[PDB]
């Protein structure tokens, strides 16, 4: 549904 | 013989991939020379993510801030900008495994080789093509940002995808080198859709070509014109073929004997009856991301 | 998310490949430490290779006779032995880009990566599964034999193949890196043929698994079968059987999706017996079956609740 930025934590 | 969907090798792209972390916050980079490239939203925390204000959690960074390793080797950053949605941070040493390299962008039914990369580290690499409307079909888990698509031009890393973003619909968006993004997408975890996708009829054209390199003669056959094979492709929501795209056909066309208006009467065919439980190079669909110049690479061994 | 048939990074693989010269043939070699890996067929003629005794042949060569070259450098050869189908050349530099390696064997049904080279040069990495008949369907041209195939653990290559020769249905046959063939091939100019294939069962489980993952359930039925009522539909199509073994490696991918096995398994067989009606699975008419459980885990790396 939501655009997810493909960052790590 | 035998044709597969084949990536260029990675080694030289491999050379050049390090991890970069603001805080907890870790994606890929791309080590050129002194400088290292990455997606600017690095400096975001999980809660900025809604519409970060960029510039502003930028002028609150310092060089410090930015942890940078190249495998177990710590790199120091000495400077900081932005470029569109690409952070540059110059690091105090120069990569000695740089490639000669440039930064191209290019165009919807283009290829190139995507080496997915996790924490600095390259995990895989696969063949893609920019969709026509500007999405790319990958495979890509949470810290895969900064991943890169590149071709090989003769001795040159052409450099053309940084990996950004995952759209709701499976499909991925990212940017140019110099940080500008294919379609119409922004670096925000908000609601974008992607645009009407379509067949890049030229790459189906090239594949036909490669199967009848390879020896595969079945749906040759009729002639069309330019006009009414248009009026049929844009039905079965392929892209209208161009005389430039007839143009580029040539070399293909050339070496089969098969002008490249018969071939757009096989294609016809196939659109209209369909391919009756027969493959084509191990398919049983039409495949679109073969360019021209990927069924020569393949079909006649182009070493780099 | 997404599915690709994803090869790994062939750097490591790269910096390792050299060309091989011996009197008119040229093909690729493998160098690792002090030595030189290539198919032994490089020392034949196309008489000698009619009924080739590669004992009688080798001893007959000198170390001059073997031209080796690391890019634009001539690797001196120092020395020359064989191990089963693989010549191993002694040269006087060790490869200081020799990575963390191991030779394995893998069985049929599993997959690695291709560097396809010629004149010691890569062309491109692609994605391989060993067939059940010990064949691969390979993407090669006359050059390519001495091209390997290796999966990547960490920083450690696992080289699993070296492509020696072609059969008549365009296939493509080779050894481990200790040069003991898959498959009941000889490294001579015989008649020789594959084997019926079959279709890699398990790995098309693993496939259907990675479809629903990624959103698709179109194909999915409220039905459910044996393993021995499978089977039979199994033989009729030409698929492998499927085994406790298989099934028990499935478990993680059933476990993750809430799809037990034998359902999936039913799901097959309607697919097997209507088939897909217009309709595709991750960007494919076929069912796809060179991808295995591990490697619709790598790239879907689901987590299993306890």
């Amino acid at each position: 549904k939501l655009a997810q930025l493909q960052v790590a934590y | 013989s035998g044709f597969r969907k084949m990536a260029f090798p990675s080694g030289k792209v491999e050379g050049c991939m390090v991890q970069v972390t603001c805080g907890t916050t870790t994606l890929n980079g791309l080590w050129l020379d002194d400088v290292v490239y990455c997606p600017r939203h690095v400096i975001c925390t999980s809660e900025d993510m809604l519409n970060p204000n960029y510039e502003d959690l930028l002028i609150r960074k310092s060089n410090h801030n930015f942890l940078v390793q190249a495998g177990n080797v710590q790199l120091r950053v000495i400077g900081h900008s932005m470029q569109n949605c690409v952070l540059k941070l110059k690091v105090d040493t120069a990569n000695p495994k740089t490639p000669k390299y440039k930064f191209v962008r290019i165009q919807p039914g283009q290829t190139f080789s995507v080496l997915a990369c996790y924490n600095g580290s390259p995990s895989g690499v696969y063949q893609c093509a920019m969709r026509p409307n500007f999405t790319i079909k990958g495979s890509f888990l949470n810290g895969s940002s900064g991943s890169v698509g590149f071709n090989i031009d003769y001795d040159c890393v052409s450099f053309c995808y940084m990996h950004h973003m995952e759209l709701p619909t499976g499909v991925h968006a990212g940017t140019d080198l110099e940080g500008n993004f294919y379609g119409p997408f922004v670096d925000r975890q908000t609601a974008q859709a992607a645009g009407t996708d379509t067949t890049i009829t030229v790459n189906v054209l090239a594949w036909l070509y490669a199967a009848v390199i390879n020896g595969d003669r079945w749906f040759l056959n009729f002639t069309t014109t330019l006009n009414d094979f248009n009026l049929v492709a844009m039905k079965y929501n392929y892209e209208p073929l161009t005389q430039d795209h007839v143009d580029i056909l040539g070399p293909l066309s050339a070496q089969t004997g098969i002008a490249v208006l018969d071939m757009c009467a096989s294609l016809k065919e196939l659109l209209q009856n369909g391919m009756n439980g027969r493959t084509i190079l191990g398919s049983a669909l039409l495949e679109d991301e073969f360019t021209p110049f990927d069924v020569v690479r393949q079909c006649s061994g182009v070493t780099f």
